[PDB]
């Protein structure tokens, strides 16, 4: 009964999602044509979480693919595992965005919206009991949330009533090489909080560092960067798909990681990542997974955890395992550095044991964490709106469209207060007297 | 002597160091105000009438026919500075124009949220008292204002969560500082019921959404 | 508690020193036995 | 202890007008605070106890947990202001069959339940300042088939404002009550 | 004729019963396909399966169990496992969505969508019953359906069946090792219902079975399966005298009248002393005295609270195997001569004794050993108060900032119920204090 | 002092079963004579 | 239970450790790819001592390899036993020291120590119980002597209770291999006094004659020469790995050898060393074996023990034999010449035995010895250095890298007291 519909937006949703669907097709045992050629029965028992049976033994995914450029999702439909998607789910526009955020919200207001809503409707309703949705996208481009708060303000009307995850690619802190860039960082936020509240923020700079320093791949493309996120997406849904000794679905993760309703921050991580020449010389034990998933290196978000406090930790593991090693991770690191595990929460770790491991690997994990060091992620974006907002010089391209600039200035006000709300629960202690 | 989640600091005997800090409960450096630039220009029709009742503001032009769309966001921007010959004009001038006139406090509400959160974001224990008194006075001294602030709780309340439980634990020894109200937590609390008693229905949930410690009164 | 003032005087009592280290009557034999079957510069 | 005391028609154990009102009382403050001063309607000092957790911060009339004050007076009256928040309070009594017995009144309880060592009952406060009269000799008779001997403890929890916690020999009307016991 | 229906609720409760009904079928001659084998007999018939199994006309034994749970793919493990044809397909009933470690979801939102069907199946299972002793429930204090749906079940079973011996088995949140963050919320809410609707609530902790598996059983890295077999061994010993004759046959009603002294004190401490691995079991003799001694040892308890910080009230000893009454009396006497084992002065007798002639049965693939004699201890101390004062410290630490409360208030409960649940817990410590100080 | 093995475990082993987490069968008991 | 972490720094320490892990793999049955093709179970029981274990039945060595620089140990990784080491334990940086103690200890040894110490904690936190560390390196080099002694200082600050061994090649007396040899030797010996408790002194010169007068092979190389220091590192620690009638460990071979904490510079050796032509000419018995153990020409240091007095002797033994004959003979060789053993220690000789001899021999033994006559080595080096430090030859290659001449003076001061303390216990 419990089921997920995958919405992919942009190149980023489409390229990450296409890698995600081939991962799940390997995990469940589906060939590129769409039939089942698996070597087990539990690879088929709960395949009504991501695939629908079509007549002829042809399993078809449940992803609707959304983009405003026709060209992008022709490569998706002609990829390795690319013909599995049903054509009606492939919903295209004719002109997208570019350069100006102000163009992005004074361009295609409502054309492609209702077409997607029809596809999202039929695919959700022709089923049994909706666990929720998941959305893959990045925060960038020539629109930011310009198409976003244009198109999705028509979809957010009733969507926050059930579960909706979002694996979002947050901008990287390297250089500003989009010329008139620091106007799409300010106008991005608005409802950046109160419509998902389960966002798995994934930076590309941190994606390279795990590929350079941890995986030691000499030439990492964007493709194998999309392999790392696909493991995490599979990780947070493996207890729903495959049986386990300690089950934990999306809601059980969401309930057990979100104390306050404004916490769309879950920095991901995959524990058993090893180089090819070093995989042979690897122990692969329960402590070995735990010392990597909690490490600052294996964090797919450019925020060092030792800059703040873990408000809550999830430990969805995969295999035949233990969990008490994670208890020593608090008791050593928490009681000695109390600033790395929030003390007004007694135990900060949720664990899960899903019996079936990933392919090839014997044992794995999937860390997501609500650390209060994510104040810095929406602070690098914070010094990257203030830096060029005040001049408004190349904004004459914006000015031609140029919507209300209170909406320019209210978005960061709904972002710096989010930082403040994280600064509070990083500094808030049990006996509320000693911080004043 | 260690960092955290490393191979080091997992041994049987280790000591460590935490983060730099958390930037909360701490005074932030102020910025130059538009109140400062507009006062030295002489555009304000105000005068510090040094009364023998304490200081008062004498208005050369009558308060009823002022352009409130150009003055209330400009007086509210002066709350984030503490030097005397400007901070009193912000404190007294806001209170003077709030209790005078009607049917014009309403259209200036949505352009008043930015200068009222900026003074609250300073996090110093002096003007946070001042902004809490004008927040109590804003909802009272007009008609149908609490309903206007219900969709704007998301930009005023996050600072009120930080200092909500700021009180004195003097169990028996009596305090004497209730004449001039410096108790932040009582001022945050009393503003919250002033927020909830006005605005009608669908107002307790907007406060409960974001300061969950609060107990919804008016049952 | 019945006390006496003739107790505040310092106790001015030193411990008599221990008997000297007992030289064994078989020590003169074990000097000769240990210093027996000993020569110099045989193997090296 | 309060045993050698005559225990006349009136006996006060806490009154906010004095040097140290919380002298015999024991203060336990946890994520809350205690203070003594606010003049809202009566221009007088009234003790405040309030906190974010109602069952954790409180005040107990005997400081030593082994010592228990013995008051034979059946009626227990406190003057407590309504704050529209969670307020509970204790009273522990000694019974004729020698059982340590307790009673609880709470704002956040729907229905009452009675069973052998605690009887919890609901309560509806008024709009502002009010006095409440906890008839111990009747509540020890309705809840259990038992006579009243003496109380042993009283304990006042958070989110309330306190003045003149006292015992009385019988229920008094407002006119016959003396000047220092009035609401105003 | 004497019998009891077993209820298994939650992923914890379902997994306990799977290693528990594995023991029950093997304790009798019952095979996984229900039918006893024509060739080979496990023993005399005696109609001893009647306490847990129902006999049909075709010669099939059917467990009197309902596997009610909101989590679909832990029951489907049973539905495709070895014990497939043992259970009815309609005895095993599943929900559509989990409570997601929420007491409110298992009690109010999802729980009302399935409470009607499970009471219909409990009624139909109990309709063919004649002399039903009571019910046994199995759950944990940390889950959503293990705490929320369990609480709703006792609410409905109290009025449908009146005053009936409704035993309870549960899993406590440990002081340190805990798989959930909202676990102190669920435990403090389900005890608010357990304290008034459970006649006896057996108290079991994960860390202590972790401790006795590594120390007594000498296994490294124990899993949930090993904890499951230890619990099912005790529950078999609880219902041991219901099926097999003994020198002192002790009933479920004789448990309650001899363990719990007052209507809130129904939280016994569980202890299984002769838990020992096969490579070190047959070497030394296992006298009945030394296993009575091992019941009172601090580390052999299955809850993380030693009785040295408390005082015993009533101890129920359930001996199985080649045990004569006279040397039990010698074992009880030598316990009473120790001043370190503190007994309350209002229970001069102190002990309730039950002897059974059937030794415990070993499961293939298990880690225990075949012992000639064994003992289960049901203590009752004031030392359990410190196991709950820690839970209140865990509850008050995060309730004071209203953490995870909107995950409860939005799903059909008010904020005052949290203070009402801590309320009975704030009285339960003082209820254990007032039965501890000496009368003077 | 001890008459039998049960009192050896029961006496001052300095092991709080409420506080002691994940010990070994050697540190199950730590007598006061062992420490000093 | 008690396991040893291998450390190796510099070119010499890696060439020695290349052949060290060859014979340990041969003794414990490990093949080049790391799978146990062994014979008995006794070669698999105490395998955690040197070899860790990885998923796949693969036995990864716990050794870490330290150098500043990636382009040479084709000798190892392209050698017979180079695939056994994991690629993560290889630690390197950009520019080499190049036979300069200042470069490898201060400039290029400032950024690699963070990387090496990170790896050795990873090897030391996967343990039930760490017995101790040990190092093989050069004493007159740039990376073996400069970096190697800085790694010793870092471990000692972090693991002070653990035991650290040093299998250092001390400078050759007659023909040197490096011109700046005493500058690196003096600065590294000075740090070795207070930071180690069991230090092994190796002359390449004494290995040459052992290779000729005893082993009798005409054309030597560093393969069979490093085999002599290889099996000494093995044979000392076989009491950890194999049982005996009465066994030992590194701790027992240190408390029973080091009287005073500044006196831990030892001399190793082997008793059974014969050629193929001498197999039929000599009897492998305990009297013939223990005779050539104490021979001065058999020693691995180019300084005779006849010039001084032995402070403490120990021998580890192997093979199913009598404890009587080995005990009475080491009394016999100790009492026949009493001018070489100190009078104030009645028994300078320690006996340890094992039950499992190496493959190819039915009984073998390894010698370890603390003598006063190792002051002969240090006192040459002390006047090597004052021949060059006095005229400030080769000093700008040290002064210009951040150190002063005071550290040279403290190294003379420490070495000269160590010499003066050795001569003090020569006289009884
Ligand atoms: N002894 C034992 N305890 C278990 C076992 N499985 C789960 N538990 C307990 O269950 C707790 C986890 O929460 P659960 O009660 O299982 O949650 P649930 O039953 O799935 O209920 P929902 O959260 O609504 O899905 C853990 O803290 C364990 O103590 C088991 O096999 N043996
Ligand atoms: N991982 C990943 N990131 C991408 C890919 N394509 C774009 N990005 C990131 O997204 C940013 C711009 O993409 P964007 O313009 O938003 O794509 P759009 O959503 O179609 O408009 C770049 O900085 C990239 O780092 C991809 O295929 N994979
Ligand atoms: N016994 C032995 N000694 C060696 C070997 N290789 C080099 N050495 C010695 O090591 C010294 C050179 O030091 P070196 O390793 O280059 O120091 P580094 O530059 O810091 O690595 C020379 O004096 C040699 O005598 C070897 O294979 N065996
Ligand atoms: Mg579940």
């Amino acid at each position: 009964m419990r089921e997920i519909v995958h919405l992919q937006a942009g190149q980023c949703g489409n390229q990450i999602g296409a890698k995600f669907w081939e991962v799940i097709s390997d995990e469940h045992g589906i060939d590129p044509t769409g039939t089942y050629h698996g070597d087990s029965d539990l690879q088929l028992e709960r395949i009504n979480v991501y695939y629908n049976e079509a007549t002829g033994g042809k399993y078809v995914p449940r992803a609707v693919l959304v983009d405003l450029e026709p060209g992008t999702m022709d490569s998706v439909r002609s990829g390795p595992f690319g013909q599995i998607f049903r054509p009606d789910n492939f919903v295209f526009g004719q002109s997208g965005a570019g350069n100006n955020w102000a163009k992005g919200h004074y361009t295609e207001g409502a054309e492609l919206v209702d077409s997607v809503l029809d596809v999202v409707r039929k695919e959700a309703e022709s089923c049994d009991c909706l666990q929720g949705f998941q959305l893959t996208h990045s925060l960038g481009g020539g629109t930011g949330s310009g198409m976003g708060t244009l198109l999705i303000s028509k979809i957010r009307e009733e969507y926050p009533d059930r579960i909706m995850n979002t694996f979002s690619v947050v901008p990287s802190p390297k250089v500003s090489d989009t010329v008139v860039e620091p106007y799409n960082a300010t106008l991005s936020v608005h409802q950046l909080v109160e419509n998902t509240d389960e966002t798995y923020c994934i930076d590309n700079e941190a994606l390279y560092d795990i590929c350079f320093r941890t995986l030691k791949l000499t030439t990492p493309t964007y493709g194998d960067l999309n392999h790392l996120v696909s493991a995490t997406m599979s990780g947070v849904t493996t207890c729903l798909r495959f049986p386990g000794q300690l089950n934990a679905d999306l809601r059980k993760l969401a309930v057990n990681m979100v104390p306050f309703p404004r916490l769309h921050f879950f920095m991901p991580g995959f524990a058993p990542l090893t180089s090819r020449g070093s995989q042979q010389y690897r122990a692969l034990t329960v402590p070995e997974l735990t010392q990597q998933m909690f490490d600052a290196k294996n964090m797919m978000a450019a925020c060092d955890p030792r800059h703040g406090r873990y408000l809550t930790v999830a430990a969805v593991f995969r295999g035949r395992m233990s969990m008490k090693e994670v208890d020593e991770q608090m008791l050593n690191v928490q009681n000695k550095n109390s600033s790395y595990f929030v003390e007004w929460i007694p135990n900060n770790v949720k664990t899960a044991v899903c019996d079936i491991p990933p392919r090839g690997l014997k044992m794995s994990a999937t860390f997501i964490g609500n650390s209060t060091a994510i104040q810095e992620l929406f602070k690098r974006i914070s010094e990257q709106f203030t830096a060029m907002f005040r001049r408004k010089a190349f904004l004459h391209w914006y000015t031609g469209e140029g919507m209300d600039e209170m909406e320019f200035t209210e978005a960061e006000s709904n972002m710096n207060d989010l930082v403040s709300e994280y600064q509070q629960y990083q500094d808030a202690t049990a006996e509320e007297e000693g911080e004043f | 002597v260690s960092e955290g989640f490393t191979v080091k600091a997992m041994m049987k005997n280790s000591v460590v160091r935490g983060p730099p800090s958390a930037g909360a409960f701490k005074e932030r450096p102020t910025k130059p105000t538009a109140f400062r630039k507009f006062y030295e220009r002489g555009d304000f029709p105000i005068a510090l009438e040094h009364d023998s009742k304490g200081n008062k503001i004498a208005w050369k032009v009558e308060i009823e026919k002022l352009d409130y769309h150009h003055y209330l966001p400009l007086f509210f921007d002066g709350l984030c500075e503490m030097t005397f010959p400007y901070e009193f004009f912000a404190r007294q001038g806001i209170h003077d124009m709030l209790e005078h006139g009607g049917n014009k406090i309403l259209p200036v509400i949505p352009q008043l949220i930015i200068p009222i959160k900026n003074a609250l974001n300073l996090r110093n224990r002096q003007v946070i008292c001042v902004t809490l008194k004008v927040l109590q006075h804003l909802v009272v001294s007009a008609e149908m204002v609490g309903e206007a602030l219900v969709p704007y709780y998301r930009q005023i309340l996050p600072i009120l969560n930080i200092f909500k439980n700021k009180n004195v634990n003097s169990g028996d020894g009596i305090d004497y500082s209730q004449q001039k109200r410096e108790n932040i937590g009582d001022l945050i609390q009393e503003t919250l019921e002033a927020f909830e008693r006005y605005g009608g229905e669908d107002a307790f949930i907007n406060i409960k959404y974001m300061v969950p410690t609060y107990e919804s009164c008016l049952l | 508690p019945s006390e006496s003032i003739y107790n505040l005087i310092p106790s001015d009592w030193k411990e008599p020193p221990q008997p000297p280290r007992y030289v064994s009557i078989f020590k003169a034999t074990v000097k000769d036995d240990m210093q027996k079957f000993k020569t110099a510069m045989k193997t090296m | 202890m309060f045993k050698n005391t005559f225990q006349s028609g009136f006996l006060s154990i806490l009154y906010s007008i004095g040097s140290k009102p919380l002298q015999i009382w024991d203060k336990k403050v946890r994520n809350g605070h205690i203070k003594r001063i606010t003049d809202n309607d009566i221009q007088s000092l009234v003790l405040e106890i309030e906190g974010t957790n109602v069952s954790t911060t409180y005040i107990t009339c005997p400081a030593d947990p082994k010592k228990t004050l013995g008051i034979k007076l059946p009626f227990l009256v406190m003057i407590i202001k309504n704050l529209k928040k969670y307020f509970t309070f204790e009273v522990q009594v000694l019974d004729d069959k020698n059982v340590r017995r307790r009673f609880r009144a709470s704002n956040y309880q729907s229905t009452t339940r009675v069973k052998p060592f605690i009887c919890t009952m609901p309560m509806r406060l008024d709009d502002g300042w009010n006095q409440i009269q906890f008839n111990l000799s009747d509540f020890t008779r309705r809840a259990y088939g038992t006579n009243y001997i003496e109380t042993l403890r009283v304990q006042i929890h958070a989110n309330c404002r306190i003045r003149r916690v006292y015992f009385s020999d019988r229920l008094y009307s407002e006119d016959e009550l003396p000047a220092e016991f009035k609401l105003y | 004729m004497r019998e009891c229906i077993s209820v298994h609720v939650g992923q914890a409760g379902v997994q306990i019963g799977n290693a528990c009904w594995e023991l029950y079928c093997l304790e009798h001659g019952i095979q996984p396909d229900g039918q006893m084998p024509s060739d080979k007999t496990i023993g005399g018939g005696d109609d001893s399966f009647n306490t847990f199994f129902s006999e049909t006309g075709a010669g099939k034994h059917v467990p009197r169990a309902v596997f009610v749970d909101l989590e679909p793919t832990v029951i489907d493990e049973v539905r495709t496992g070895t014990y497939r044809q043992l259970f009815h397909p309609e005895q095993l009933i599943t929900g559509k969505e989990d409570a997601a470690n929420n007491y409110a979801r298992g009690h109010y939102t999802i729980g009302k969508e399935l409470i009607d069907l499970v009471l219909d199946r409990i009624r139909k299972l109990a309709d063919q019953c004649t002399g039903l002793q009571g019910f046994l429930i199995f759950h944990s204090f940390g889950g959503g359906t293990g705490s929320g749906f369990t609480s709703l079940l006792m609410e409905r079973l109290s009025v449908d069946y009146g005053k009936k011996s409704k035993l309870e088995f549960s899993i406590y949140p440990a002081p340190q090792v805990s798989t959930a963050v909202v676990e102190p919320y669920n435990s403090i809410l389900t005890t608010h219902t357990t304290l008034e609707h459970s006649d006896c609530a057996f108290m079991v902790d994960n860390e202590a079975i972790y401790d006795i598996c590594r120390r007594n059983l000498d296994i490294e890295r124990p899993t949930y399966t090993n904890l499951n077999r230890l619990i099912g061994q005790i529950v078999s010993s609880i219902t041991a005298s219901l099926r097999f004759d003994g020198a002192l046959n002790v009933d479920l009603t004789e448990f309650q009248t001899n363990l719990v002294p007052y209507p809130r004190i129904h939280f016994p401490l569980a202890t299984y002393a002769p838990v020992i691995s096969a490579e070190k079991a047959y070497h030394e003799q296992l006298s009945v005295a030394e296993i009575t001694n091992a019941c009172f040892e601090p580390a052999n308890q299955m809850v993380k609270c030693d009785p040295r910080h408390g005082k015993y009230m009533a101890c129920c000893l359930l001996y199985r195997g080649d045990v004569v009454p006279k040397d039990v009396n010698a074992a009880i006497a030598t316990i009473k001569t120790k001043r370190t084992i503190q007994f309350v002065d209002w229970c001069p007798t102190g002990f309730k004794v039950g002897i059974n002639y059937q030794p415990p049965t070993v499961v293939p693939g298990g880690d225990l050993a075949k012992v000639q004699r064994a003992v289960c201890m049901l203590s009752n101390t004031t030392a359990i108060a410190e196991a709950w004062a820690r839970l209140d410290h865990k509850f008050d630490l995060m309730y004071a900032k209203r953490a995870f409360v909107h995950w409860y208030v939005g799903e059909g409960m008010e904020e005052g119920e949290f203070s009402e649940a801590r309320e009975d817990m704030a009285a339960l410590e003082k209820d254990y204090e007032e039965v501890g100080m000496d009368s003077v | 002092e001890i008459p039998k093995d049960d009192l050896d475990f029961r006496l001052a082993a300095l092991y709080n079963h409420h506080t002691g987490t994940f010990k070994n069968k050697s540190e199950i008991l730590t007598h006061q004579e062992t420490i000093q």
